């Protein structure tokens, strides 16, 4: 009666894990006591039984006693004179210098040690393993790349890096302490108004702390300073207080504050963060978090002396690694291509009839007839020994000109691998002759036959569809143009255009332009990225284009309306690029995304950069400015050279830009790339390498540690998971590795010994681990004596992190423009394939929590109220005024982000709200509506919908919650948060743009980011889209929006 | 015929593009304050818009403006190129382009769940096999550098028993007498437990370039599995649209 009596005769009843190994191969842990064999000068294999965690200083002394019981004892030097080596994972032969490491952490393929006499007498030098331990892979690995790309590359990058070390000891020791711990500062002075009136007619109590001896006793001197007053002043007014007395005059007072008051700057309590250059106080974050927070800052007095004492030396070192042809514009033919053989294409025969090749020139569009060639021997052995035929003339090819192409199957239409492959090599000269291009499988998200936007250059893995091709050969090495020449044939161009007749200039294309069409104009500079031009604006835009000069943020529009298949617009194009007025970075950055290849236009926008993008703003769109360097054609180029410095420059970027490389590390499609980048990085970064590989360091261990409670240590209890854990951390190698390092959520804070009572693996089926470690700050307690994050092996946290990113950047618009929506943007931070750091916030509840612990014996339903009740009985009277505005302010503002947005759906076990009534989101999941990818159709959902418990709260404790004033203020909000961010629509379109390179499934093609589009409302007129919005929210809650 | 001409919808720009998407060069539809209509056409994997302007009763994309409908315009255009309006427009509007017929409506609704749970267990079987896929590479590397190392490692030993003939037969005839069965037998242990340890370690080397061609197999096997479902994938998925279409909130049920 239930299925019919329908068999399934096909079913059978008989976290994702990905596969890599640590400390010996094919084994994550060794055993605690293992066999090592030694291989002797004199021939001799001598095994010892070692333990795991023992040093190399203890095997070699533990190995000269036990050689004397072997034949040739007398060929033997003594000890000192040798040095141990081994094959490690990474096939590489490594001599251990740093002999204090133990044999757990060599990374040895098989247990055993070679002795040896030390060879490259430069031991100083073959401490690249220094660098190559934090990239993830050997520096040797590089010197044997044949490629003269990345050979020139690593030579031509050092100029960035001496350059960067040179501003470094430029007014030393300052500038080295300025590099080390730059000011942590908000970009405008100018405060707002809500912050402005927190504090007392612009002024702000502030204790400021000493130390005489033994360094127990510390001493408070609570000011009373206006908001705006700098360091120096602050540290007067400390001194003055410190030093009045009444056997001092005031006379000899003021001589006794100019002595003193230069020797010292000021710190901040509880982390490494300094105040070392003329801002206002407001300025730097920590104070403006401070008067938010509703606490007083303390700082601490640190002599400059103690702390150029803990800065060190960078010693930075130069690594050992140190024409007439023919112009393009003289070829006199079109393009072809010859399609020779595909060798490994994976295909059913009785699946598939037939296969042919897809081609196509590119510059992120599209400069000729997309062309095949024809169906040839389908899957078995398919050959082609086509010429393809592009009606494109030579000349018109443009600097960033791309063939992409793929091999298809048949309307059967369907791709099965891709590759692309620049027609200009990085010396400017046009490809020739015969290449291999080995393929990349189609990813998820694209059904597409061709794939553009994908990576330049062939797929590193050899065993995939190797497709082999023929360039033409011109009997010479074409060169692409010089300017000094392009720059001629614009002007050359621009005056043949005046001489053309006006009965010719009725098609497409005086001297005084119309005023409807100088208005038609900023209305177009207007529009969205998305919102895609037209033909007649295209040539209408083109027709104006010298005066677009005078509306310099339309030059995107401007750009995608050039023909850049006809050399004669390019060249002019070339001109205005040339001197264009610079635009604000949020503009800019738009021009480094996939649609923008061209070199003078990228050169265009790292000088926008150059100019505006200060280091504040650099670091919040960092990531995305590291995406962007995938889209670059070639190694060497601008934008590397930017943020390169930047990085050499100022160590808070150089730490998150380390991070964000070594996090892609894995991908193939950028190793190589960013591979190089870090090894520059390193080589010039200073001490920072030794703290970075620390911090390298602890996460490879965390990896190993849960890699094997999610692989072997599952179908056992909790309580054996956890044993085991607390048995690995007390052992030496661990305690070493865990405990004495930075974050790498936040650098300022030191993570010092490890307290493993409070260590424990979460619920999940993960195993995250919840880590905790003592502040080893002076002054913890003024800031917090323990810091705690959750270490998750299993998820792809980077999807997270752009979410957070996003909602950072929300915040900072709404409270910037003064209207005070109070988002929790906790630390994410990926650092590697599906491995990361999540912060923790201390008190604070998922709502569930919240509905357990306050519901009574018997389970007949879970009570609206205890919500309310729970928070009441935090914030007794009237705290509890403000606890409510704050849960209101944050509610909201996480109510408009997460609709804009477009989040996984909000529920109990992800919502969580804080002691003092902040709400917050966590676990976002899917970003843009990606399960829509399902059905979605034009779903435009509320994935925040506010249940009662949450409207109880915000209209105190009133029944029919949806008519007060509370709830009337709350909608005004939400209403002013949409319409703000909605006027920022462009910036967080181009943030999703410029992460098209990740291959993330949320983020595909720019119809992805297409929803951003809908829900901002950006076709209609604001006016619609407040109404709009209104809708969307009316109908999710059903009544209380009108 | 105006409304009801086949190619006019009336949509947004994003619902243009997904109809749009993955069709041939010549494939067209037609669609605020701006102008009036938009002519979308795709031309090798990109789409163009052409605005239609309406003033005094004509229609048209700019001067040439003697055609007095939205249909009468597309009608000329079907037949002929638009390189003769915009020089680089050489291309016609070729494919107009706009199930059963189970008029059934709620029978209709029924088999856009049955192409739909299709779909999402082909989608699945899908992702399952790309990270299999993206495993298998990842595990047939390790292989390959592990299979260096191995080779590495015996290089090492190798010049171990080379090492040892060295010095070892310097000593034979440096004494032979004093300890001559004596020395000689307990260095003669040592480089047969050498060698021995060599014919291990290429033994294990073998044993898994063995392990790496099954692997290398299996791998081929995916990426062909991969190739045949992903043409199903479309179709399917190609299906479930035009179902959608033909019908068109209840539906999330469906769905
Ligand atoms: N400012 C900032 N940017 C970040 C990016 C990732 C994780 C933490 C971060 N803090």
């Amino acid at each position: 009666s239930y299925y019919h009596h329908h068999h399934h005769h096909d079913y059978d009843i008989p976290m994702p894990p990905r596969p890599s190994s640590g400390e010996l191969w094919g084994i994550h842990l060794m055993p605690p006591r293992i066999l090592v064999e030694c291989l002797l000068p004199n021939g001799m294999i001598v095994t010892l039984e070692c333990l795991r965690e023992a040093t190399l200083i203890t095997i070699k002394h533990e190995l000269f006693k036990e050689a004397r019981k072997y034949p040739l004892h007398q060929l033997l030097q003594d000890e000192s004179s040798y040095i141990f080596v081994s094959v490690t994972q990474e096939a590489e032969r490594e001599e251990f210098f740093d002999e204090t490491r133990r044999l757990c952490d060599l990374r040895l393929f098989q247990p055993f040690l070679k002795v040896i006499e030390p060879v490259g007498n430069r031991e100083e030098k073959i401490l690249n393993r220094e660098i190559g331990f934090a990239i993830g892979m050997p520096v040797c690995e590089f010197d044997m790349v044949k490629d003269p790309e990345v050979q020139d590359f690593r030579r031509n990058i050092l100029n960035v890096c001496k350059e960067a070390v040179d501003l470094r000891d430029l007014n030393s020791p300052h500038s080295r302490a300025m590099y080390v711990y730059p000011p942590n500062v908000e970009s405008s002075p100018e405060l707002p108004k809500h912050i402005y009136n927190k504090l007392d007619k612009g002024q702000i109590i502030v204790v400021i702390w000493v130390i005489v001896s033994p360094n127990n006793d510390k001493q408070k001197y609570t000011l009373k300073i206006n908001h705006d007053c700098v360091p120096e002043q602050v540290i007067a007014e400390a001194i003055r207080k410190k030093t009045r007395s009444m056997l001092l005059s005031s006379e000899q007072l003021k001589l006794c504050v100019l002595e003193y008051q230069g020797k010292y700057i000021l710190k901040v309590c509880g982390c490494d963060e300094y105040f070392l250059e003329k801002y206002p106080l407001s300025q730097y974050k920590y104070i403006r978090s401070c008067i938010m927070l509703g606490r007083m800052p303390n700082l601490m007095l640190m002599a400059k002396e103690s702390l150029y004492s803990q800065l060190p030396m960078d010693c930075f070192t130069m690594p050992s690694y140190s024409t007439s042809t023919k112009s393009l514009w003289v070829i006199n033919s079109a393009l072809r291509i010859k399609i020779l053989c595909a060798t490994y294409v994976n295909v059913n025969i009785r699946d598939i009839d037939k296969i042919y090749v897809r081609t196509g020139i590119y510059h992120g569009g599209e400069p000729l007839c997309d062309n095949v060639n024809t169906q040839r021997v389908p899957c078995s052995n398919p050959r082609w020994n086509e010429w393809l035929n592009y009606d494109i003339y030579i000349p018109d090819l443009p600097r960033a000109a791309r063939l992409c192409l793929s091999i298809c199957s048949v309307e059967e239409h369907c791709p099965l691998a891709w590759g692309n492959i620049n027609l200009f090599d990085y010396t400017d000269t046009l490809v020739s002759g015969k290449m291999a291009l080995n393929l990349w499988p189609v990813p998820h998200g694209l059904e597409d036959l061709l794939n553009p936007i994908g990576v330049t250059g062939s797929n590193p893995n050899k065993e995939t569809p190797c497709l082999e091709l023929e360039f033409d050969w011109f009997s010479s090495v074409v060169k692409f143009p010089d300017m000094s020449v392009i720059e001629e044939h614009a002007n050359w161009s621009v005056s043949r255009e005046a001489g053309f007749s006006y009965s010719h200039a009725g098609l497409s294309n005086d001297n005084e332009l119309r005023e409807n069409d100088k208005e038609q104009l900023k209305a177009i500079s207007t529009r969205d990225p998305l919102s895609e031009i037209t033909e007649q604006e295209k040539d209408f835009l083109w027709s104006h284009r010298h005066y677009c000069v005078t509306i310099p943020e339309i030059l995107p529009k401007l750009l995608l309306s050039v023909k850049w298949n006809s050399r004669d617009e390019v060249a002019q194009m070339y001109c205005l690029v040339k001197d264009w007025p610079p635009i604000k970075p949020e503009q800019a950055m738009e021009l480094l995304d996939c649609n923008y290849p061209d070199p003078m236009v990228r050169g265009f926008a790292v000088r926008c950069l150059e100019k505006y993008l200060t280091d504040d703003k650099l670091s919040q769109y960092l990531i995305q400015l590291v995406q962007v360097l995938k889209y670059e054609q070639y190694l060497d180029n601008l934008l590397v050279r930017f943020l390169l410095k930047k990085a050499l420059t100022n160590q808070r970027i150089g730490h998150f830009f380390f991070w964000h490389l070594k996090s892609e590390m894995h991908n193939k499609t950028v190793s190589q790339r960013f591979g190089l980048l870090l090894e520059s990085y390193c080589r010039a970064c200073g001490m920072y390498l030794k703290h970075l590989n620390r911090q390298v360091e602890a996460m490879e261990k965390l990896i190993n540690l849960t890699d094997i409670l999610k692989q072997e240590k599952k179908d056992e209890t909790q309580k054996v998971q956890m044993k085991f854990l607390v048995e690995q951390m007390r052992r030496p190698d661990f305690m070493d590795a865990l405990q004495g390092f930075l974050s790498p959520l936040n650098p300022a804070h030191q993570l010092g010994n490890l307290r493993l009572e409070e260590c424990r693996i979460m619920s999940s089926a993960k195993r995250p681990l919840w880590l905790n470690w003592e502040n080893p700050d002076i002054m913890s307690e003024l800031l917090f004596q323990n810091n705690e994050i959750i270490f998750k092996n299993g998820d792809d946290l980077r999807q997270d992190m752009l979410t957070l990113q996003i909602i950072r950047i929300m915040e900072n618009i709404w409270q910037n423009q003064g209207l005070d929506l109070r988002m929790l943007p906790y630390g994410c931070l990926s650092i590697g394939d599906c491995v990361g750091l999540i912060e923790v916030v201390r008190n604070s509840h998922t709502i569930m929590q919240i509905q357990c612990k306050g519901g009574l014996k018997g389970a007949l339903q879970f009570n609206s109220h205890t919500l309310h009740q729970w928070l009441k009985d935090k914030n007794k009277g009237e705290i509890y005024d403000a606890a409510i505005d704050l849960f209101t302010r944050s509610c909201a503002g996480y109510c408009v982000a997460t609709f804009i947005l477009g989040i996984g759906d909000r529920h109990n076990s992800n919502i969580m709200v804080k002691d003092d009534g902040q709400l917050f989101h966590i676990d976002f999941g899917h970003f843009l509506d990606h399960k829509k990818k399902k059905f979605g159709y034009k779903r435009e959902r509320v994935p925040f919908v506010l249940t009662q418990d949450f409207l109880i709260v915000i209209s105190k404790g009133a029944q029919e919650c949806t008519k007060t004033r509370e709830f009337e203020r709350f909608q005004e909000m939400c209403y002013k948060a949409y319409l703000a961010i909605r006027q920022h629509a462009n910036l967080f379109i181009n943030l999703f743009s410029m992460m098209l390179g990740s291959g993330m499934p949320e983020l595909q093609s720019f119809d992805d980011i297409a929803y951003i589009r809908k829900t901002l409302a950006l076709d209609k007129t604001e006016q619609e889209a407040l109404e709009y919005f209104m809708k969307q929210m009316n109908d999710a809650h059903h009544g209380g929006w009108t | 015929s105006l409304q009801d001409a086949e190619w006019y919808w009336g949509i947004s720009r994003e619902e243009v593009n997904e109809k749009l998407r993955d069709t041939a060069d010549g494939t067209f539809l037609v669609r605020k304050m701006h102008g009036d209509y938009t002519l979308t056409l795709r031309k090798g994997g990109n789409n163009k818009l052409i605005k239609i302007f309406h003033r005094d009763g004509k229609y048209g994309f700019s001067d040439p403006l003697t055609f007095s409908s939205v249909v009468e315009l597309i009608n000329h255009y079907r037949n002929e190129s638009l390189a003769q309006y915009n020089p680089k427009l050489d291309v016609k509007l070729l494919y107009p382009v706009s199930v059963v017929k189970e008029d059934n409506i709620e029978a209709v609704g029924k088999k856009l769940h049955e192409y739909n749970t299709q779909f999402q267990e082909k989608s699945r079987e899908y992702d399952r096999l790309y990270e299999e896929y993206t495993r298998t590479s990842q595990e047939i590397q390790m292989k390959r550098t592990a299979i260096e190392a191995f080779n590495e490692t015996i290089k090492i030993f190798e010049e171990q028993c080379q090492t040892q003939e060295r010095y070892s037969k310097e000593y034979i005839e440096k004494f032979k007498r004093e300890g001559n069965e004596k020395e000689i037998q307990r260095i003669m242990h040592n480089y047969d437990k050498l060698k021995s340890r060599i014919s291990e370690i290429i033994d294990s080397r073998r044993r898994l370039e063995e392990d790496l061609k099954k692997q290398a197999a299996e791998y081929r096997e995916i990426d062909k599995r991969m190739n045949s479902i992903k043409p199903d994938l479309i179709q399917l998925r190609k299906t479930r649209d035009q179902y959608l279409m033909w019908l068109t909130k209840k539906l999330n049920e469906w769905l």
